[PDB]
RNA sequence: UCGUUGCGGGUCCGCUUACCCGCCGCAAGGCGGGGACAGCGGCAGGCGGGCUGUUCGGCUGGGGCGGCACA
RNA sequence: GGCAGGCUUAGAACCCGGGAUCCCCGAAUGGGGCUUCCUGCCGGGGCCGAAUAGGCCCCGGCGCCCCGUAAGGGGCGGGAACGCGGGGAAAGGAAACAUCUUAGUACCCGCAGGAAGGGAAGCCAACAGGGACCCCCUGAGUAGGGGCGACCGAAAGGGGGAUAGCCCAAACCAAAUCCUCGCGGGACAACCGUGGGGAGAUGUGGGGCUUGGGCCCGGGCAACCGCCGGCGGGCGGUAGCCGAAGUGGGCUGGAAUGCCCCGCCGUAGAGGGUGAUAGCCCCGUAGGCGAAACCGCCCGUGGCGGAGUCCCGGGGUCCCGGAGUACCUCGGCUUAGUUUUGCCGGGGGAACGCGCCGGCCACUGGCCGGCAAGGCUAAGCACGUCCCGAGUCCGAUAGCGCACUAGUA
């Protein structure tokens, strides 16, 4: 259900201040499949998603794990930084 | 059964420009018959049958009345009907005929051999 | 028969504006492309006043008995040496006209045979003369498929269809062979002009005397 | 499979969008006599590893192994058969399969034999 | 508009993403003979039908 | 050779007592009774069979029984049987709609006249002349222009 | 005017089931009134610029009015 | 026709055959749809959650009208043109214009097939005979229709393409019948045995189809009529394979296929490419060979069922033989159809084979020809999205609107 993360800035600054993670999904994903998603996949506990569509025709998730995961340690884990 | 209105069908009066031999409405029929009519509207109820017949029963004032006769050709009771397979179609496959046809003129030549040529030759 | 598009040049959506815009009344496009003109031959992108049509007859029929008068007229032009001459063929080192050659000769399949044949016979020098005279005709026949125009050397004439002669001889530049009863102008007459050297089987020149009469 | 047609649209037409497998029956080019007294057959595809003999153009003379066959351009460089550009670096001439002779054949390929046993039947 | 729906919202994203000249790349492979897009418009010129 | 038969053509009252021959549709039953077969056992053999006609020619008669003599000593082969070799009958679908059942039939006027002379018959055939330009149809008042045209030439 | 149009009694009176009108009812059916009239279809006559198609000639000291020099 | 990185000799790319995947809308079919997106109920599953609550998410089912006892099945939409039924103009022409024509056309509504429609004598003829039907040539712009003006306009007959004939109902018998499913057998079939269910006396089935039949009697098989498409073989199509003879000497030339000289094949000198014009450099051509798979056609063989239904002979004079039909009248559309074409609507309305229908106004007599008002039917004929071939066709303002990231901007 995950294409990809967003490695931006903005993406970037969130991950360090808000232990947030910012995916691109699928267009019909709802917040609960990808909190599910997130979870299955990545083994963290998620304290809550946002959910927006781009201009661009994509479906851009903030993920915000729980207070005992770092959104920062998981991509240095998965190697997209 | 199929009931309809009689008399001559809706003919409408032109609202645009006609010579007058175009504008006439009383006594102006269709060339199609109610009978017909019946029958196109029995199988628009029953789509998918096919209309095999019809025929008048009755008529009062305003109304007439045909009995209209439909087919499933997708009954196996209906496919295998000599009469009903002119409708729901039927092939015979050519070996068949030709083997049987060619098997009765063998033979037809063989008995002909025996009981007609001395006659013939005579 | 050659024609064009029934409809070309005709189905674009004009109309004629009338006078008083200061422009041709011509018809013109309809839309966003309005004073562009339209429909008319004297218009770009307008039909052809005059095309040709495929109903146009092409056949200029003739009378049997004409037809067959003529055949006769060419095969009686090709007895002489100064109408095949006239024509344009190479008749020096024939030894004799109308040449005619034994009923022997039909039974030769092979191309070589059948060139050593010719060049005994002294034909030869006018298959030469076909096959170093054919050329690139000028214009556009290229495009169409008629890069090469090829000269006329000889004609064979045999007795009957397959006969081993004719596969022997059809690969020569500018040779026809035919069954003597498969005749006609094509053959005897190429160009409109009579007299074509014609090799004759002997079968073939007994056979002639009950046809084309 | 190539048109029969004997117009000449029909002919360029089937040429040029020819697809590959039939593109590749337009790198034939003939054997060397010698090649030919070996393996039995005339014509073999030219492939990359053999050694042809280039027989007109400007290199017509030159000997090499062929380096590279595109299949697109029906189009073959040839080792010798080279220029230097305005920057020095060395450029093959891409040469037609049919100006060159076939004189060593890479034989290395199990399908290549079977090619040349259906030939010299 | 401030409220969009989504299929409209869609149908514009396609535009937006569509809208673009041919890459640089592509101009020297085709040895500059593709240069332009159909798709290239401009928002104030060549108005989408959405 | 299969023989054919030989019928008359009919003699009509413009003709004036010119007779002559054509080939009919089939042999009479006369005929073949003449030799000693039925319809069934002549078109088993291959023989066309005409169970209407009436008429009865030793020509006919002549050239049956020389046929079936070669054929029942073996020097022919006859040809397959004169008798339907293949059945393909095609679902009907929209009878009514298409004015194929009864109702449509006689308002398609096939009830009291030909095909031919039904109306719809008509028009199809006058639009196929119309559009391919055919015999008649080729020149518009071709009858007035040749009745102008004779009276002009011929006074 | 033909048909729808039926049932009685002596062209006339009556009846209701036809048919029509309204009420209740999902429907089934019930209530009331009219009634073989009306309405409806065909045919026929009258009124009918409501609507459709057309015609409103020629000569001419320019056209028009006039005249007929239009036979 | 770029930059990289890869795949592939463990056999890629490519071509042909067979499969997998196949978002949303779309006949669109759970319900909506002012946004190709949203949303409901039921069953199962998952997740958040303390929870078995509650909530959220995933998957499946849920359109209308019908057939069928049920199980289960059918129709819907599309396709360049062609086909069938219905509704149906005007412009223009007639040198004005209305009847007329244009034209049963344009166009609209509905319905099929690879073709459709038509088709098997209540025929045509004229006392001599044809013999279902369609399509082609002719009859012929003839008969005929018509402000008898414009103009419209057959048919029989003849010559061809092709060839094909049958069934339903009834007479007579009276459930001997058909469909479905379970089990056993039976080429994976038909069918056979058996049991349950459905249809069926308001009639399943047998029989019958102009060379009329039913009914009664006698004789004979060359009986007749149907069902299944298993097994084997052949051929063809949807990729391909083989296929002759110079790359010889010199010249010009950047480069030869050109020029001079010399050889060769030819069942192959159709045509194209290659650094200029090539029979022999290459692809090809004449000619030949070829498919694991899918598809189509022909042949042989094979399995089964029926109430003798088949053929010949005699008897009969009894039975059956198609209705708002034939026919008459009024109005209308149409037709060459004219006191006479076909049909639709209103009104009236037969007979029965000892009868009925037709033979260019009606009736009478004679003569001749037939049996309407039920159903089917191959072949031979239309068309062009598409595939193949050809061309005294055009050659980038031409030719299709489009030779090109054209039905595109
Ligand atoms: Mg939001
Ligand atoms: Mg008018
Ligand atoms: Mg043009
Ligand atoms: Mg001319
Ligand atoms: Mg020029
Ligand atoms: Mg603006
Ligand atoms: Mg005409
Ligand atoms: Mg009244
Ligand atoms: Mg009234
Ligand atoms: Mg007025
Ligand atoms: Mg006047
Ligand atoms: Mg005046
Ligand atoms: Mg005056
Ligand atoms: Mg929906
Ligand atoms: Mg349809
Ligand atoms: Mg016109
Ligand atoms: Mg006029
Ligand atoms: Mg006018
Ligand atoms: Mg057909
Ligand atoms: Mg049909
Ligand atoms: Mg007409
Ligand atoms: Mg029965
Ligand atoms: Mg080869
Ligand atoms: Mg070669
Ligand atoms: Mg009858
Ligand atoms: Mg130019
Ligand atoms: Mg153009």
């Amino acid at each position: 259900m995950i294409k990809r993360f967003v490695i931006t800035e903005k993406a970037l600054r969130l991950a360090e201040r808000e232990n947030k993670i910012t995916i691109i999904v699928e267009r019909t994903a709802t917040k609960k499949q990808i909190a599910d998603e997130v979870q299955r996949l990545y083994n963290v506990k998620v304290e809550k998603v946002n959910t927006l569509i781009t201009p661009r025709g994509e479906k851009k998730a903030y993920v915000k794990l729980a207070e005992g995961y770092s959104a920062m340690d998981l991509l240095t884990k998965l190697g997209v930084l | 059964r199929v009931r309809l209105i009689r008399g001559p069908f809706n003919r409408r009066r032109p609202d645009s420009g006609r010579r007058p031999k175009r504008m006439g409405v009383y006594g102006i029929t269709a060339w199609k018959s109610w009978r017909q009519v019946a029958e196109e509207r029995a199988a628009r109820k029953f789509p998918g049958l096919e209309v095999l017949n019809s025929y008048w029963v009755a008529d009062d004032g305003i109304y007439r009345y045909f009995e209209v006769i439909l087919i499933d050709c997708n009954q196996p009771t209906i496919q295998r009907d000599p009469l009903y397979s002119g409708i729901c179609g039927r092939e015979v496959p050519r070996r068949r005929l030709a083997r049987r046809l060619r098997e009765r003129q063998r033979k037809l030549i063989e008995h002909l051999k025996k009981t007609l040529l001395p006659k013939l030759k005579g | 028969p050659k024609g064009v598009y029934e409809g070309a040049g005709k189905e674009h959506s004009c109309e004629s504006f009338g006078v008083g815009l200061g422009i041709a009344r011509i018809p013109r496009y309809k839309g966003h492309l309005w004073p562009r003109g339209c429909f008319a031959p004297n218009t770009r992108g307008g039909r052809r006043a005059h095309p040709p049509r495929p109903e146009k007859k092409l056949h200029e029929e003739i009378n049997w008995k004409e037809k067959n008068l003529a055949i006769r007229s060419a095969i009686a032009a090709t007895a002489y040496k100064s109408w095949v001459a006239a024509r344009g063929h190479m008749v020096e080192k024939v030894p004799s006209l109308p040449l005619v050659v034994s009923g022997d000769a039909e039974k030769i399949a092979k191309a070589k045979e059948a060139k050593k044949l010719f060049e005994v016979l002294g034909l030869w020098p006018d298959v030469e003369r076909a096959a170093e005279g054919v050329k690139i005709r000028a214009g556009k026949g290229k495009m169409r498929g008629r890069r090469y125009k090829e000269p006329k050397s000889v004609l064979v004439v045999v007795s009957e269809l397959d006969v081993p002669l004719i596969g022997a001889v059809r690969n020569f530049p500018g040779v026809d062979v035919v069954p003597v009863s498969h005749l006609n102008m094509l053959v005897l007459a190429p160009g409109g002009v009579p007299g074509r050297l014609t090799l004759w089987t002997a079968t073939a020149v007994e056979r002639l005397k009950g046809l084309f009469l | 499979p190539f048109t029969a047609s004997a117009q000449p649209r029909k002919q360029r037409l089937s040429l040029y969008a020819a697809p590959l497998h039939l593109r590749r029956k337009l790198l034939n080019a003939k054997l060397s006599p010698e090649l030919q007294k070996k393996l039995g057959v005339k014509r073999l595809p030219v492939r990359r590893g053999d050694t042809v003999l280039i027989m007109r153009g400007d290199f017509k003379g030159v000997t090499g192994k062929v380096v590279k066959v595109d299949l697109k351009r029906v189009r073959i460089f040839v080792e010798g058969a080279t220029r230097t550009n305005s920057r020095g670096q060395t450029v093959y001439y891409p040469i037609h399969p049919s100006k060159v002779m076939i004189v060593d054949v890479d034989l290395s390929d199990k399908a290549r034999q079977k090619l040349i046993e259906r030939r010299k039947r | 508009a401030r409220n969009k729906p989504l299929g409209k919202k869609l149908r514009l994203a396609a535009a937006l993403n569509s809208n673009r000249n041919p890459p640089l790349w592509v101009i020297a492979k085709t040895k500059r003979r593709v240069t332009r897009s159909p798709a290239r418009r401009h928002w104030r010129r060549q108005k989408l039908k959405a | 050779m299969i023989p054919k038969p030989v019928v008359q053509v009919p003699r009509s009252i413009k003709s004036g007592g010119v007779t002559k021959w054509k080939e009919g549709r089939g042999f009479s039953l006369g005929e073949l009774k003449e030799v000693g077969l039925n319809a069934e056992q002549a078109r088993l053999l291959g023989l066309p069979v005409d169970t209407r006609r009436d008429s009865v020619w030793p020509q006919n008669v002549e050239a049956l029984r020389k046929w079936l003599i070669e054929v029942l000593e073996g020097k022919a082969t006859p040809p397959e049987p004169t008798l339907p070799k293949v059945v393909k009958v095609k679902r009907k679908r929209g009878r009514a709609f298409r004015g194929l059942t009864s109702a449509g039939r006689r308002s398609r006027g096939l009830i009291s006249t030909r095909f031919r002379e039904t109306h719809n018959y008509k028009f199809k055939k006058k639009a196929k002349e119309r559009r391919l330009k055919k015999r008649h149809e080729a020149t518009k008042g071709l009858g007035n222009v040749l009745r102008i045209s004779r009276i002009i030439n011929e006074s």
